[PDB]
């Protein structure tokens, strides 16, 4: 187990290896967010029997910290891909801090990249598994209510951040056409941009946002929201990322599309740089 | 204890669709993958795509990727493909198969037992079942042989037995070929020995359910 | 697509012996995000659908028995079999598990070894029942033999066909592992007339000198 909940070490000419997809740390923020998930039954006291009695969702940071007997340490390398050995590594008592936000296809209020663009996965041949993109410029997003809502994106920055990502995605598949395209199918969690914001969840249809093919000012883009639990609600989060999943490779082109739905890919994008060991 | 029963066989003329079941049971259905792969007659495995249980996420093979939707009903642990558009190049047994999620949908360790899909503009025609008749001599003692023609029937498949299953040894019921009309044909043979000509009665019993025929050939030697 | 090359597509194994296959990939299949290699190997056995034999290289399946194992790295794999059984007699397939599509090698069929047995060699012309029909089937039956390659010429006054016959071959018998060959020849009744000799010429390793069984028409 491993304590969720400020002192840092480094460690002088130490390599220790991590793995984006065998994280202890990830699949325990997937255990304690499902947990917390789990908490919309009503609470219990005792007089006789079994007596059956705040919805502030909002995420808060939260941290994981080393018990006794264990060490957290942490890749201070900031292009770090996840996986491979670390050069400059340090121990720390408890990561950064958290927001436990469970979005599908675009990343919300996480943290943003080092310098350019990173697509934070050593190698991204393998369909299966989602790739993580990591912005080093935030997208704002309004969605708002008055059943259905609506949210709204730059337009300009929109356009712009996809031909920087296509850029870097072609880095992988050099001589490569890169095109995007909406979700290809399943349920509508995954299908359209979901999230939770002040108990309404959100599912914003992305269409227009991924439809793209790239060839080798105050506008805005207005997306539609079907909403499921006052008259106005309003979110303004901040994209800090992209889940994409690419399709077969064909001819001279490479397809990739929003991606989501495994809540482990949200927690890896905030976890690649942790790894727990025994002291 | 872990089974993926599927939908028997089904014929589909060229243009059509097909939706196969698979049917999952004894384990987790949403925390495996389920792969069809498919077998043309005499041929290796293809992989078709993928779907994940859980949320419906899929990823077709690039050949099959505008023509097959792949879906499912976690309310009863079903599992659905549909392959849209069949050209005759589509006959061959589909299989599902469970497999991986997050770091592949590979290691298909539990398969089902396949559906034939034959995809013809042939209509169900039932056998013409002719006699092989033993040799006059053959060797004139020792092995002989005889054995039955069963040609031109549509759809597979044919069940061929030996005076109602008790001439069992030295039969040979050979695999079925698609003439150039469309029209499977096939033969059964048995080698009994000539002693036995005349003393012992030779009957194939030729069974071809899809059209409802039954037919018990008597062969003999003639002179 | 990520070609898989399996080397030998034919297999003869004298049971208790040992046996190997190779796949050969053209691409690597270690996961570089991962550290697992994604190759299987799956059986399929006569009539029946595949199984996984070994998954991702070296591990064995639940009830795979301790006589198969897997080994390899990057791009060259091989199955191995110590004692060769009855039952492991099927089709072998190599399969890697990283880019789609998902690909397999062709195929490997593993057999049993026998001696040598030549085929005994049987013409049927065609029946009476037949003929009405308008169309004449000439059988030529191969029965018992070892090993699986035989020809299989139909003469017609002598003449040697092409293009008018078809084949089928029986799988490993399970206790004699030998097979049997059925060839018909089909010809419109009308040109089954216009000739009298019809004669079908094997060849195979067990015969001295390719036989030849033939019949003329009523005569
Ligand atoms: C940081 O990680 C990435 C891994 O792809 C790469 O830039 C390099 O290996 C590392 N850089 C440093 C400064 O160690
Ligand atoms: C490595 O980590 C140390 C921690 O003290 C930091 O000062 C340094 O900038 C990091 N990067 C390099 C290139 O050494
Ligand atoms: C942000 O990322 C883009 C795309 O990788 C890059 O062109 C740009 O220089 C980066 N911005 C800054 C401030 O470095
Ligand atoms: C939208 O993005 C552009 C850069 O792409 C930026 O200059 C502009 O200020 C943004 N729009 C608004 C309304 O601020
Ligand atoms: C800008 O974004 C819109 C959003 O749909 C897109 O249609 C357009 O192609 C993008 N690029 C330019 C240059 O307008
Ligand atoms: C998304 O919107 C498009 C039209 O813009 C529509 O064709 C599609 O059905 C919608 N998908 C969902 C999941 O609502
Ligand atoms: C993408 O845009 C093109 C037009 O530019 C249109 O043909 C296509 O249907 C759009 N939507 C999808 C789901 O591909
Ligand atoms: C993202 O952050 C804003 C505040 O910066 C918050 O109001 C919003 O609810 C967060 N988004 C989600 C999806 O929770
Ligand atoms: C990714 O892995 C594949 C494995 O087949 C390898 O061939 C390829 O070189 C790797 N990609 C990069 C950019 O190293």
């Amino acid at each position: 187990t491993l304590f969720c909940a400020p002192q840092e070490m480094v460690l002088k000419n130490v390599t220790e290896n991590f793995n984006m997809w065998k994280n202890d740390m990830v699949d325990q923020m997937h255990e304690d967010v499902i947990s917390l998930w789990d908490q919309s039954l009503k609470p219990c006291v005792k007089l006789t029997g079994g007596s059956v009695i705040k919805v502030s969702f909002d995420p808060i940071p939260i941290h994981y910290c080393a018990p006794a007997g264990y060490a957290i340490l942490k890749c201070n390398n900031k292009t770090f891909t996840g996986t491979g050995p670390c050069n400059n590594v340090s121990t720390v008592q408890c990561t950064h801090g958290i927001k436990p936000v469970v979005s599908t296809q675009l990343l919300l209020n996480g943290s943003l990249a080092e310098g350019e663009i990173i697509i934070r996965s050593e190698n991204i041949t393998n369909n299966v598994k989602t790739i993580i993109v990591h912005l080093n410029e935030s997208v704002k997003i309004e969605c708002t209510r008055p059943r259905e809502a609506y949210c709204n994106i730059n337009e300009s920055k929109w356009n712009e951040t996809l031909q920087r990502v296509s850029k870097k995605l072609k880095e992988y598949f050099p001589h490569k056409n890169i095109t995007f395209q909406p979700s290809s199918g399943g349920d509508l969690e995954i299908t359209t941009h979901s999230f939770n914001c002040g108990g309404e969840f959100f599912y914003c249809n992305t269409s227009s946002l991924f439809n793209r093919t790239y060839m080798a000012s105050t506008r805005t883009i207005t997306i539609h929201c079907r909403i499921k639990q006052a008259g106005n609600i309003t979110c303004i989060s901040i994209i800090t990322g992209l889940l994409l999943t690419r399709d077969g490779g064909k001819n001279n082109t490479e397809t990739f599309r929003p991606g989501g739905g495994n809540m482990k890919d949200n927690w890896r994008s905030e976890l690649y740089k942790y790894k727990v060991v025994e002291v | 204890q872990v089974q993926l029963v599927q939908s028997g066989a089904e014929v589909k003329k060229p243009g059509a669709s097909v939706k196969l079941s698979c049917k999952a049971s004894g384990y987790g259905f949403t925390i495996y993958s389920i792969n069809w792969v498919r077998q043309a007659p005499g041929q290796g495995l293809e992989w078709m795509g993928w779907i994940n249980p859980r949320n419906g996420r899929i990823g077709y093979a690039q050949k099959f990727q505008d023509r097959v939707t792949m879906t499912r009903d976690t309310s009863t642990s079903i599992a659905y493909m549909e392959l849209g558009s069949l050209r005759y190049e589509d006959t061959a047994v589909y299989f599902c198969t469970r497999g991986q999620l997050e770091l592949t949908a590979s290691r298909f360790d539990k398969w089902g037992q396949g559906v034939p899909v034959t995809v013809s503009g042939a209509s169900t025609k039932g056998p013409s079942v002719f006699p092989l008749a033993p040799s006059s001599k053959s060797t004139s003692g020792g092995t002989a042989a005889l054995g039955c023609l069963v040609k031109d029937y549509f759809p597979e498949p044919v069940t061929v037995s030996w005076n109602s299953g008790a001439l069992t040894s030295g039969v040979h019921t050979f695999p079925a070929v698609l003439q150039s009309s469309g029209l499977y044909s096939l033969s059964s043979v048995v080698t009994v020995p000539s002693s036995s000509l005349g003393t012992q009665t030779y009957i194939c019993n030729v069974n071809h359910k899809p059209s409802n025929t039954k037919v018990d050939k008597r062969v003999e030697p003639k002179s | 697509d990520i070609v898989m090359t399996q080397s030998p597509l034919s297999l003869p194994v004298t049971p208790g012996e040992p046996a190997a296959i190779s796949c050969r990939s053209s691409q690597s299949l270690l996961d570089r995000a991962d550290g697992n290699t994604y190759l299987d190997w799956y059986l399929q056995k006569p009539g029946q659908s595949p199984q996984l034999l070994i998954y991702e290289v070296s591990n064995r399946a639940s009830g795979v028995p301790d006589r198969f194992s897997g080994s390899g790295s990057d791009t060259d794999f091989t199955l191995k079999i110590s004692r060769v059984e009855a039952e492991d007699v099927g089709v072998y397939y190599c399969m890697q598990g990283l880019e789609f599509p998902y690909s397999f090698g062709q195929g490997t069929k593993v057999e049993i070894k026998r001696t040598v047995a030549a085929p005994s060699v049987f013409i049927f012309p065609p029946s009476d029942e037949q003929l009405k029909s308008g169309t004449a089937s000439v059988v030529c039956l191969l029965n018992n033999f070892y090993p699986r390659e035989a020809k299989v010429q139909w003469k017609v006054d002598n003449a040697l066909q092409s293009g008018n016959s078809q084949e089928s071959v029986t799988e490993q018998d399970s206790k004699d592992s030998t097979y049997s060959l059925s060839s018909t020849l089909t010809l419109s009744k009308a040109d089954y007339e216009k000739h009298k000799v019809y004669a079908c010429e094997v060849t195979h390793q067990g015969l001295s000198s390719p036989v030849t069984k033939s019949f003329n028409r009523g005569e």
